[PDB]
């Protein structure tokens, strides 16, 4: 129900802008958005939470943004280790996170 | 409401315990020379000494009679690079003092001269 | 720090009910929720539910409303801020369509709006 | 002018005695172990203790160094339904304490948290 | 910079020493009954008494927690007819106290009632 992006890529030095949106059920103005860097079949990683706040240790090139209808995840200054699958997820303070479909970068 | 008591929020988050400061503030201060009498007199002079050393530092920082005073000394990230949400909504005041313990003397000087210079600036502004 | 070693990656067949273990270290096990996340192959990653090692209060997705039993045992104090805990996961009317890698992840913060958020994950376990 | 001396306005009206507060304020604080020496040492430690207990309450109310500080705690008429003119131009501070004595502990808490919350509001206002 | 130490600017000009006040401010305050034990206890009770007598005068003048507070008492030239440049850029704090010593008690009363009346005026202004 939280339709992410199909996929895309850039190049070493450029940037990416992943998307994430849905209906009034899981998006957006009354929900927070978190983005997980999730290699397939491995331990995931919390990149940002609360729409744009990064986790401790996340590179400043990772940036989040939430419009009134869609949340974005920019990945500036690409590096080799960025070839992973990213997932957004929407949540409130007293619920669970409805993850997104997925996006191969 | 809650009212956890004296030191009741010692295991609570720093942001939670920062709302019950009067609880610990009021318990910081409240002759025959026998073995018990000498013992009690030492407990009395020690309490007033410890209470006034903290009030002295609170004075040379421009924080007299304040439970929460804001300063002008910026936070050198070399002290703690943690963010606000992972400090006030995560750590407790006990473990916070455990990792800020090395730099507590560095900060106590920056607040001391920032107040000495501020009161010198305030006198210059009221000189007209 | 913090670690969440998970159980073995053995396999069973439909109709059964397996238990998944998650052993914690390097952090106070009572201060953060324990989340159970599923990464199936024929579906997007799903959040199954979190439970409170401190209050015992559990909360799971309605897709696992009456099929999953989440339990945690009390922690063992190692130091003032370090303990060891364990979290358990079970399934009821189990088939072979729930196949995938299962993870356990502790909460993010102790207070705020991102309290239970799966922050520190385990290595995962392969299933049927 | 007048200058009635230390406690000179103890029989005066509350509004009259409220203008001679510095008179009583400055007299609140101004080794051989013989029978007189132990006696004098007890008189010294007792005076500093009593003086600092009042300065402590004056601090947790936001009244540090104030002879007359105004608060935000409204006057519950169940304490005393008397009017202003029949209090300041009628009663003395002695008999006033005699009829407000029951509620002096109730008021001391309302002033204590009104200051704890005010300094929490002031920090939020200077956060921008 | 400089940092002359405790009393390091005792021979410096009044304007120079007026910038190193925190140096002297922090050194104003920092049980077996043997001949040394009775000696040390007297040193402890004496220090807190002398420290609080100055903080008391600093309070009845509206100067609580201030190293440099400005008052409303005008300078009666009969105290010292010297000009500002021949005081702050000439005299030392030692010799200044030597020639202002006679009138130090006169000034201590003018500051005491100027604060008592100011707080009476502030209450009247907040009565609307
Ligand atoms: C000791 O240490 C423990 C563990 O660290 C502390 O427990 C944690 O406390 C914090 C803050 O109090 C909790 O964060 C809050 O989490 C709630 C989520 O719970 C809500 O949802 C539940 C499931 O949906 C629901 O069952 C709850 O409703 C009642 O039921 C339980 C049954 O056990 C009952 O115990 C509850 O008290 C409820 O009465 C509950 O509604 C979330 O709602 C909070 O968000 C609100 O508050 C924050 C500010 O706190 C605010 O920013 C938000 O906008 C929102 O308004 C908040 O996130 C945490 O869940 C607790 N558990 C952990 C971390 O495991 C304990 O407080 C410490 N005590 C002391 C004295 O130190
Ligand atoms: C101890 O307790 C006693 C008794 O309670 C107190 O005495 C009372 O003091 C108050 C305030 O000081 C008095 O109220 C004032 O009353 C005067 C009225 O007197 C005037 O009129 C007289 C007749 O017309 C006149 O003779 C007076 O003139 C002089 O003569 C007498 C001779 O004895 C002399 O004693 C006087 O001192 C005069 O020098 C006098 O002018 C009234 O004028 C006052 O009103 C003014 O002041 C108020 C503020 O106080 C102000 O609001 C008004 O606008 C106005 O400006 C005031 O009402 C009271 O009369 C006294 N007697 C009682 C109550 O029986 C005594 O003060 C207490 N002392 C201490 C130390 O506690
Ligand atoms: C103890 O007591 C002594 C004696 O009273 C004090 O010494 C006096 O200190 C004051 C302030 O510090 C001095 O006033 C200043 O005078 C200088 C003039 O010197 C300048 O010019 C020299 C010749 O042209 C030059 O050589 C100097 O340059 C260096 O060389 C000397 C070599 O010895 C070295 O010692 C210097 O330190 C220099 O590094 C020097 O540049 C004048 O420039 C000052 O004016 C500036 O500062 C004032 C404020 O102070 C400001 O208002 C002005 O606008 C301008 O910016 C200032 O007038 C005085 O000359 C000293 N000697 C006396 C009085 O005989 C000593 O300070 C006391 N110490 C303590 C700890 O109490
Ligand atoms: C932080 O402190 C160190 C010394 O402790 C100093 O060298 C550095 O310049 C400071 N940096 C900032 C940003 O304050
Ligand atoms: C404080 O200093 C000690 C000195 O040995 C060091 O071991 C410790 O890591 C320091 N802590 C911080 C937070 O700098
Ligand atoms: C989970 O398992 C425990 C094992 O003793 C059991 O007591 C408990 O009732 C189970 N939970 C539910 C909801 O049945
Ligand atoms: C006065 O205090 C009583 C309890 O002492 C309380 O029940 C009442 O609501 C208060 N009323 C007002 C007006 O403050
Ligand atoms: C205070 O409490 C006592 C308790 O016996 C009571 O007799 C007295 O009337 C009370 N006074 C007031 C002013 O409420
Ligand atoms: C100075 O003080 C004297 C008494 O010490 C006084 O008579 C005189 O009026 C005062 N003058 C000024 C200008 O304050
Ligand atoms: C202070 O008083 C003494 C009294 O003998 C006098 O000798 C001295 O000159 C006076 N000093 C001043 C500055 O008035």
């Amino acid at each position: 129900v939280l339709t992410q992006s199909a996929s895309v890529s850039g190049s070493l030095g450029q940037s990416v802008t992943i998307s994430c949106t849905g209906p009034n059920s899981v998006c957006c103005s009354h929900k927070s958005i978190s983005w997980y860097q999730w290699p397939p079949g491995r331990a995931p990683t919390l990149i940002i939470y609360e729409d744009n706040e990064r986790a401790p240790g996340i590179s400043p090139r990772f940036s989040g943004y939430k419009s009134y209808w869609s949340a974005y995840l920019t990945i500036s200054d690409l590096r080799p280790e960025d070839e992973t699958t990213y997932y957004c997820c929407s949540y409130t303070h007293n619920s669970g996170c409805v993850f997104g479909t997925g996006t191969k970068v | 409401a809650v009212f956890l008591g004296f030191l009741g929020a010692a295991g609570s988050t720093m942001g939670a315990a920062s709302m019950t400061l009067t609880v610990q503030a009021r318990n910081l201060l409240s002759l025959k020379l026998t073995v018990w009498g000498i013992k009690q007199l030492q407990a009395r002079v020690l309490a007033v000494e410890r209470y006034l050393r903290d009030q002295q530092l609170l004075g040379i920082w421009g924080c007299s009679g304040k439970l929460i005073c804001c300063t002008n000394v910026p936070w050198n990230s070399s002290w703690s690079n943690r963010n606000l949400s992972e400090i006030w909504d995560n750590m407790t005041w006990l473990q916070w003092d455990k990792e800020i313990s090395n730099y507590t003397q560095i900060i106590y000087g920056l607040l001391e001269e920032s107040q000495n210079q501020q009161e010198k600036n305030e006198q210059d502004l009221l000189a007209l | 720090q913090g670690q969440l070693v998970q159980s073995g990656a053995t396999t069973t067949k439909p109709g059964s009910s397996v238990k998944i273990s998650c052993k914690t270290s390097g952090y106070r096990f009572n201060f953060y929720h324990i989340n159970w996340i599923r990464q199936t192959a024929g579906r997007g990653p799903e959040w199954m539910g979190w439970i409170s090692p401190y209050s015992g209060d559990k909360n799971l997705a309605p897709a696992f409303q009456d099929r999953v039993n989440m339990t945690t045992d009390t922690e063992v104090p190692v130091t003032s801020f370090t303990s060891t805990g364990a979290a358990y996961m079970e399934i009821r009317n189990l088939t072979s369509d729930d196949t995938g890698t299962y993870f356990c992840a502790k909460g993010l913060l102790r207070d705020g709006s991102s309290t239970w958020l799966p922050y520190l994950w385990g290595q995962g376990t392969l299933l049927t």
